[PDB]
RNA sequence: AGGUUGACCUCGGAUCAGGUAGGAGGACCCGCUGAACUUAAGCAUAUCAAUAAGCGGAGGAAAAGAAACCAACAGGGAUUGCCCUAGUAACGGCGAGUGAAGCGGCAACAGCUCAAAUUUGAAAGCUGGCUUCGGCCCGCGUUGUAAUUUGGAGAGGAUGCUUU
């Protein structure tokens, strides 16, 4: 007891993940009392339930930033810490398409007179 | 005028800090404490440092 | 690191060592006296066929 | 256009006309601050010549920096060490008050690139300059090909490194035998020199 | 209504909508500033050295760069670097000393963009906001945003084939 899987906690929603948080934590308190009262192996159990209340922070935070990735999906401005992180000298590059953007006169040219393929007899 | 954003700049609230299981730790069970119970109708604990 | 590691030589005297060697190649007591174990070589020079 | 008969008025500066618009202008500039935002250029021929566009991304800002020589400073206005048989009243920057100039607005405009500057005005104390800032986070900036490649951050601040006019002309960048020791780059070019190179088989 | 009602220009405010800078690192790189020990018998020219220390600013390289070049030849042809030129031309108290460049061989090669012209039979250009993603608005801008031209040319003509 005291150990909860990812697979089962995969499957929940957010109600039932905080109730399970509160019965971690409660059990937990609890359990801190025990062991400062008597020795036994209930040591393995405080370290379980510190997993499982890890296990079930982490569930919740990923659930609800994939519910909030898929409501920004099509808006122009994302949060802070949903927008891809790179570096920050990545961030200021330009982009491709600017990058790539050329001159209509370089572009005429480029129609008219690309490089070509050749070969040249020996 | 107040603000106004058009996204806001973090994305999931934060959890309380400082919750009641943070905040208390452990009872004390040292012989003072053990007097203080039945002297004066007084309970010991072990609490969190940023807790008033 | 600028000691002198390398060492020109004269290509002319380069080529006159590796004759001089390869005429060395072709006496049978210059094998033994290198201390090459050729005493049941049948020919010194030794040329095998090349379809071998 | 107009603007080939603004050019050669701006080269009589003694006339009549052309000195009573600098007096007054110098006038204000005086009065106006050290450093302080132009609404549009006062010589909009100059200007376009240097490169500014009348577009979302291009500022101007005038400066005045105070003219003449350099002074080291040591207390009292002297050295301890040999005689320099000159004084601190002779010693010379090796920059222009140009790049001065516009050392001083890229600091107050540290999120824009310096792209070039012009003289504007002098008296006794003070040469007044305009110079020309493109901002390299506006997007009719970053979409236009002539002008974005100042984007990239190997020009940020090229005017601490000498990468605008007056800094090319102060490091001596032209060609053939009047500039040998600074056409290259002149520290890089006196480290080639003074370079000893030892091969393998030497 | 005209003692009014407005158009502009300049200058401000806002926890206004959206962004950006700072510090680190600094071997190499671009600038600024700048010694003395030393070597000259001593020593204020000089030398150490356009170096150390100090200050500012970049990148994976930087910088330089498509001639206001070299030359004087039957001419070469952006930049960089290696070899050579060459310890040469040249500079230098009372001399200790200092010291390039053109050509030539090679590594590597790559070329271009504006300003100055009236689109004037039509601002053809663009940031931002809202979108049903078709567009529609608030603006910027004629004190000039597109196209066209950059000296190798080009603009106007003529001309008949090619090109995407």
């Amino acid at each position: 007891n005291g150990k909860v899987k990812a697979g089962q906690l995969w499957s929940k929603n957010k109600e039932e993940l905080t109730k399970i948080l509160g019965e971690l934590k409660t059990e937990l308190s609890q359990l801190r009392i025990q062991k400062i009262s008597s020795s036994g192996a209930k040591l393995n159990k405080i370290h379980d339930l510190r997993k499982s209340i890890a296990r079930v922070l982490t569930v919740i935070n990923a659930k609800q930033r994939a519910q909030l990735r898929l409501f920004y999906k099509n808006k122009k401005y994302l949060p802070l810490d949903l927008r891809p992180k790179l570096t920050r000298a990545l961030r200021r590059r330009l982009s491709k398409e600017d990058a790539s953007r050329v001159l209509e006169k370089t572009k005429k040219r480029l129609t008219h007179f690309p490089q070509r393929k050749y070969a040249v007899k020996a | 005028l107040s603000r106004a954003p058009k996204y806001p700049r973090k994305s999931i609230p934060h959890e309380p800090r400082l919750d009641e299981h943070k905040i208390i730790i452990h009872p004390l069970n040292t012989e003072g404490a053990l007097k203080k119970i039945e002297e004066q109708n007084t309970l010991v604990f072990i609490v969190d440092v940023k807790a008033n | 690191i600028w000691r002198k590691w390398h060492v020109k030589i004269n290509q002319g005297q380069k080529r006159f060592a590796t004759a001089s060697a390869l005429a060395a190649s072709a006496v049978a007591p210059l094998l033994m006296a290198r201390g090459h174990q050729v005493s049941t070589v049948p020919e010194v020079p030794l040329v095998v066929d090349s379809a071998a | 256009g107009a603007l080939k008969y603004l050019e050669e008025l701006s080269k009589k500066k003694q006339s009549d006309v052309v000195r009573f618009l600098l007096r007054v202008r110098c006038w204000e500039y005086r009065q106006l601050n050290v450093i302080h935002r132009a609404s549009r250029p006062s010589r909009p021929d100059k200007a376009r010549r240097l490169g500014y566009k009348a577009k979302q991304g291009y500022v101007i800002y005038r400066v005045r920096v105070r003219r003449g020589g350099r002074k080291r400073p040591v207390p009292k206005g002297a050295t301890y060490g040999k005689p320099t048989n000159q004084g601190v009243n002779q010693l010379k920057y090796q920059r222009s008050l140009r790049a001065t100039a516009e050392e001083r607005v890229g600091r107050r405009c540290s999120n824009l690139r310096v792209l070039n500057s012009y003289w504007v005005n002098q008296d006794s104390t003070y040469k007044y300059y305009e110079v020309i800032l493109v901002d390299p986070n506006h997007k009719a900036i970053r979409r236009d090909p002539r002008i974005n490649w100042i984007c990239n951050p190997v020009h940020k601040h090229r005017e601490c490194r000498g990468l605008t006019s007056t800094g090319k002309k102060s490091r001596g960048l032209n060609k053939g035998h009047r500039f040998n020791k600074t056409r290259a780059g002149r520290r890089k070019t006196w480290k080639r020199h003074n370079t000893l190179s030892l091969w393998r088989y030497r």
